[PDB]
């Protein structure tokens, strides 16, 4: 099976700050990540799919790159409403393997 | 049931391997920049997304194209200057006891001559401090390249600095370029882009180390076409430099004499003060910790538990047995044998030292028939210079011995070209296409 | 980054490819140093006109998606366009079909002289 | 707008057995795969099960593999899990999600889990 | 000048009207005191800040055009 | 024999060697000795320009073969089609008419530019 490797594995941030957090994989799984988000209490939330392509909804400040076994997930402009736990799944594949998820929290 | 008809597409974005000529693009010298494009402040490329291509540095011709234009250039700036042609005398020369050291004594001559003057009928006696590499005995003595070729003095306006030189492509082709790291010049790169123009390279001409060059951005790099065979070299690239600081500390003077109707020599008058060898410093710690990392990096490729040494070089001309380069318009040849000397098994402020000669007669590039005289330079020298890599050379590989040997190496300056151009090719576009559609016209 | 612009819908499907043929359009046209740039606008300009004969010769002049009426034989490829226009780039494609290239435009150039012909004979009524 | 409603969580003893079900409206069921997902208190995201859009293809993960079983009611547009011989590593949240078709920037179709469900709550402790 | 004049779909023509409205910010004087009050060399002058923007237009309307015509005759 | 293939139409009557027009066209555009070629690749880029502009000013772009509006003067040629398109070459009907050239040319460039304008005013409309 794929295994995912998260980094950091946790940041506090304050208001604005531009948040990166990089996504490993051992084998190639072309492009396929997909990135979400999880709030207390709630269910996990799309906001990255094709490791490039913004899911429709989700604010511009977020967004996805990368290539090879290495993505990255940018947040330009950190709100009130983007802390939480993050997390990168390969959908490539069978089984489909999450990271150990990347929490940000308020400084 | 199809029913699919053939359709003409253009401007498909399609690239295939092709060689063709590039141009300058620049921001008196040696490397002409006068008839160099001007670069443009804010250079653009585009990053290809899902693009994976394949690259091999020892295939390209970019490096031939860079080596044929360094020579034509080289040869194009020396056709306007003097040719020594009657300084082919027989020279009268005598050994300097003038405030020497015991390691500089007979490395200069003071030598006495006849020659002409802008009258035809008249003769001049003059004098001239000469070194012991450029008078061969025929108390007679004479220049070494007399039974060879006359060539031409370089000319005391131009400088021999280097200046960065950006190589560009012309309408209808690309240069893609390797944006991953840890690439190691072979084979596929996944992530591509497209560039106008080859960032700013700088022409440094040095053997056995490569300087003011390119640092690696992740750690230390190494690349080799065939590392199983020893024949091919092996490029090192570090990822921090090292400082180096040459010096040549004789206060030399300059003097004209007039040789002919606008024609004038110049020669060294006389050294005042103390006369010393000149010399390179290297920080010890620096190149220690260098060392390891190498050795570190070096341990992937042969064996885990296997010996590492470094050792002197085997022998050859002195261009590629010792570091050779150029200071200020100073030929430095520089005895690195202290650095490359050392053994590696598997588990403050001192400063490595190294002499350097001297030379005026010089042949840069691997050619006979045509050398370069340099002239005089009034005062001391100094220059501080970064080390970014090595070129080396395995010994031996027979598999009787489990020890590794490695020497240094050089001579070919393609590689000093080579490592460079390592992240760059060169494709052409065909816009034109055929594709199944539903129409009919 | 500049990711969209020349060739960045290289990595792209040909459905998507296709929508941005204008760009890789325009770029198409644009001592001892001034003489090898002099070359190379030569051979530029002489492969520019060639292949702006070649679109001429077809019938297809002054267009970037022209269809014509020679039909798609299922000899050279048997895939449908559900797994070519969306499931496909077009570098593979042209790696694919490089073999098979001169046929098409031999009948694309002898099916454009007939066309020309039938019009003339149509309006000489 | 897609609904996925979980229930059937609850306290089980080690070595029980428990349903769960996920009820799903609001867009065609028999087009769609299910995934059933679990998330260990303290711990991240794991894809427990997988059933394709016929039925008849089903997939599960090796800490799972001949204990779940996961089946789909298309004509009641409903999705099952069963969970035998349940281990204290099994206690966690459980969600059903649906993979949904998605078309890249370059034009590439492939299937992420778009909609999740609100999760239940299961608790496998003596 | 020639590539420029077929991008736009006015290849092989002189006089080649177009589908891009003009828009009145560029130029607010009419047609009564233009095409026989001034002279081209006038009108270039007074208008040659705003060049590209419709060269791009042209550029960009050209394909849909060209896209719909594949459109139609496919039925 | 290579009988058939570009100029091999030259002895053939007018009619015959009507039918083969793209072979003619296909071939127009394709140290001390690089100087040279390199100066008659200029001139041969040069005249195939000039040819394309002067079709292109009458109203013949990308047209092989493109009939007009101007009518024929009689006082040019009086012989007839019959006697014309299979009785005669198109050297020798060069010859004859190589004489009136410029006339008809003015006439073609000074009629496309009336069909022009009535274009322009009918979408006025
Ligand atoms: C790697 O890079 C480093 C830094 O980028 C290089 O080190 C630099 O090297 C240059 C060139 O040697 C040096 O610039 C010289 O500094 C001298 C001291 O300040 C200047 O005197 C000298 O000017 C003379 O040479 C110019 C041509 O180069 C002339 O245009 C100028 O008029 C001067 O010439 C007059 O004086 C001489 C001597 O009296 C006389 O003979 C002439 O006729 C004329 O009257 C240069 O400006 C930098 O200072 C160095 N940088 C540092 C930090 O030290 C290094 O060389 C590179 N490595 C390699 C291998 O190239
Ligand atoms: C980046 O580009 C690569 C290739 O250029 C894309 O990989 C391709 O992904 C498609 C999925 O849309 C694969 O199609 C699949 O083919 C198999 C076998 O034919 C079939 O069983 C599947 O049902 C599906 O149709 C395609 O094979 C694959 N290409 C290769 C060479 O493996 C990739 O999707 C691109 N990145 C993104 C984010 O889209
Ligand atoms: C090199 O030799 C010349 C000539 O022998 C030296 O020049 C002489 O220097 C002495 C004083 O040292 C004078 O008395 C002579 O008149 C000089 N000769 C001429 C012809 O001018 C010169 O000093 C020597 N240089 C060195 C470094 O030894
Ligand atoms: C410069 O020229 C003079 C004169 O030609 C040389 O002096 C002669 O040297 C030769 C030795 O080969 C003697 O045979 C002559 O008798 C000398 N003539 C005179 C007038 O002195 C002088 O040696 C030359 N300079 C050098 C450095 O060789
Ligand atoms: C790298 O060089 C080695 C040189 O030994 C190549 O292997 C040799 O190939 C020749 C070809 O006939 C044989 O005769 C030798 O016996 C081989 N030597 C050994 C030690 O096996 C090797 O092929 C080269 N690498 C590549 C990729 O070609
Ligand atoms: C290179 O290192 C040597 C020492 O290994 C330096 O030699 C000293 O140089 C200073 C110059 O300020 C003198 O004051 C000392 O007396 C010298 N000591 C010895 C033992 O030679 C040399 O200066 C260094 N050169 C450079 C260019 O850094
Ligand atoms: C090469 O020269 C540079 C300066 O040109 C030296 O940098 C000096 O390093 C000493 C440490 O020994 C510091 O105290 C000085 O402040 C530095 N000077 C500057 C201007 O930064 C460098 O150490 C020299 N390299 C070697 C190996 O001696
Ligand atoms: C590297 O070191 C070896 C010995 O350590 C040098 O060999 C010397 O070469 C000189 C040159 O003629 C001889 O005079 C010595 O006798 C040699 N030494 C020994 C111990 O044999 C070698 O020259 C060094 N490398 C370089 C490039 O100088
Ligand atoms: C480069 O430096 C080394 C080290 O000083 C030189 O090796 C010495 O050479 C001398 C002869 O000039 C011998 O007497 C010493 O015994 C040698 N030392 C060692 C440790 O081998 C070497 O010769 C120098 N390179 C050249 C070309 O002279
Ligand atoms: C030797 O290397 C150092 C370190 O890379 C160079 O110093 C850097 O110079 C660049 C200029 O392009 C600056 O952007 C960096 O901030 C500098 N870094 C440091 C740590 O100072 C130095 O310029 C190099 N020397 C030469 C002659 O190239
Ligand atoms: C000059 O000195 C060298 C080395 O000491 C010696 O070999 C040579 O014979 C000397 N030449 C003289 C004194 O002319
Ligand atoms: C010139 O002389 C040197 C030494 O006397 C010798 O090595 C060289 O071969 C000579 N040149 C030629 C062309 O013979
Ligand atoms: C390193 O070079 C070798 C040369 O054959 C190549 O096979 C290998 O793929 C290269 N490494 C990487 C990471 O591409
Ligand atoms: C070299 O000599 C000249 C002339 O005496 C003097 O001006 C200069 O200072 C000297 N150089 C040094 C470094 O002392
Ligand atoms: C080479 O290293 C040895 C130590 O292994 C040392 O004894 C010797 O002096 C070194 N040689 C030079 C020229 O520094």
């Amino acid at each position: 099976d794929i295994q995912m490797t998260q980094s950091p594995s946790s940041l506090s941030a304050s208001v604005g700050d531009r948040v990166t957090i990089t996504c490993q994989t051992s084998q190639p799984v072309n492009l396929w990540v997909a990135w979400y988000q999880q709030k207390p209490g709630k269910a996990p939330n799309l906001l990255i799919f094709g490791a490039s392509t913004l899911q429709s909804g989700v604010p511009s400040r977020f967004s996805g790159s990368g290539a090879g076994t290495e993505f990255i997930l940018t947040i330009s402009n950190l709100q009130p409403e983007d802390f939480g736990t993050y997390f990168c799944q390969q959908h490539h594949n069978f089984p489909w393997t999450f990271g150990q998820g990347t929490k940000v929290d308020v400084k | 049931a199809e029913n699919l008809w053939v359709t003409v597409y253009y401007g498909v974005p399609v690239w295939k391997d092709a060689e063709t000529t590039l141009f300058c693009a620049s921001d008196h010298n040696v490397w002409a920049t006068h008839a160099c494009v001007p670069t443009d402040p804010n250079p653009q490329e585009i990053h290809l997304e899902n693009v994976t291509e394949e690259f091999n540095m020892w295939k390209n011709n970019m490096v031939e194209q860079m080596h044929t234009d360094i020579i034509s250039l080289w040869d194009q700036s020396l056709k306007p200057c003097v040719k020594l042609t009657p300084l082919c005398v027989t020279l009268q020369c005598t050994n300097v006891t003038n405030n020497i050291t015991d390691d500089m004594r007979g490395e200069l001559k003071n030598c006495s001559f006849n020659m002409t003057t802008e009258l035809r009928d008249k003769k001049q006696k003059v004098y001239s401090l000469f070194y012991r590499l450029d008078v061969v005995q025929i108390k007679e003595y004479r220049l070494i390249n007399c039974n060879t070729s006359a060539c031409t003095q370089a000319c005391p306006k131009v400088s021999f600095e280097p200046i960065p030189i950006h190589y560009c492509a012309p309408a209808g082709f690309a240069i893609l370029k390797c944006k991953d790291k840890k690439f190691n010049g072979t084979g596929p790169c996944p992530s591509v882009s497209t560039v106008q123009c080859t960032h700013g390279i700088k022409p440094v001409v040095s053997t056995q180390l490569l300087l003011n060059g390119s640092l690696a951005e992740e750690e230390v790099m190494i690349r080799s076409e065939n590392i199983t065979n020893n024949a091919k070299n092996i490029l090192v690239q570090f990822n921090t430099p090292v400082q180096i600081n040459c010096t040549r500390p004789n206060n030399n003077t300059r003097k004209s004499i007039r040789i002919g109707p606008g024609q004038a020599f110049y020669a060294t008058g006389d050294i005042i003060g103390d006369i010393r060898q000149a010399h390179c410093n290297v920080s010890k710690a620096t190149w220690n910790e260098t060392l390891g990392k190498v050795v570190k990096q070096l341990r992937k490729h042969f064996g885990n538990n296997t010996i590492i040494r470094f050792a002197n070089s085997s022998g050859g001309d002195l261009e590629v047995t010792t570091h050779s380069f150029n200071c200020g318009g100073e030929f430095f040849y520089c005895n690195t044998s202290g650095l490359f000397n050392s053994t590696w098994i598997s588990n403050s402020n001192d400063s490595i030292t190294l002499p350097c000669r001297i030379k005026q007669i010089i042949n840069m590039w691997q050619r006979i028939g045509q050398c370069m005289y340099a002239p005089p330079i009034q005062g001391v020298i100094r220059c501080v210079s970064n080390i970014t890599g090595l070129i080396l050379t395995r010994d031996g590989g027979s598999t009787n011995s489990t020890t590794e040997t490695f020497r240094p190496g050089g001579g070919d300056m393609r590689d000093n070209w080579r490592s460079e151009l390592y992240k760059y090719k060169v494709v052409k576009i065909e816009p034109l296409g055929v594709a199944p559609t539903r129409c009919k016209r | 980054a500049v990711f969209l612009g020349f060739l960045g819908a290289a990595g792209s499907t040909m459905g998507a490819a296709s929508m941005t043929l204008t760009v890789q359009a325009r770029n198409l046209l644009s001592t001892v140093w001034g003489i090898k740039q002099l070359q190379a606008r030569v051979l530029a300009v002489e492969r520019y006109l060639r292949d702006q004969q070649l679109l001429g010769i077809w019938g297809c002049s002054g267009k970037l998606i022209c269809c014509t009426n020679v039909p798609w034989n299922s000899s050279w490829s048997n895939r449908n366009l559900s797994e070519i226009w969306d499931n496909m780039t077009w570098l593979q494609w042209d790696k694919e079909i490089s073999n098979y290239t001169q046929i098409i435009y031999g009948l694309l150039e002898e099916s454009q002289n007939q066309q020309e012909k039938n019009e003339q004979d149509l309006l000489a009524l | 707008e897609v609904h996925l409603a979980e229930s059937g969580g609850g306290l089980v003893q080690p070595g029980g057995s428990l349903r769960l079900s996920c009820a799903a409206s609001g867009f065609m069921f028999s087009a769609s795969e299910m995934h059933w997902v679990r998330q260990t208190p303290g711990k991240g995201l794991e894809s427990v099960s997988v059933i394709g859009g016929s039925g008849t293809s089903t997939q599960y993960v090796d800490s799972v593999k001949g204990r779940f079983t996961v089946s789909r009611d298309n004509a009641k547009n409903a999705l099952s899990l069963q969970m035998d011989s349940l281990r204290a590593e099994d206690t966690g949240v459980y969600y059903c999600a649906r993979g949904g078709e998605v078309r890249s920037r370059g034009g590439w179709k492939n299937r992420v889990l778009d909609s999740w469900g609100q999760g239940v709550q299961v608790i496998v402790s003596p």
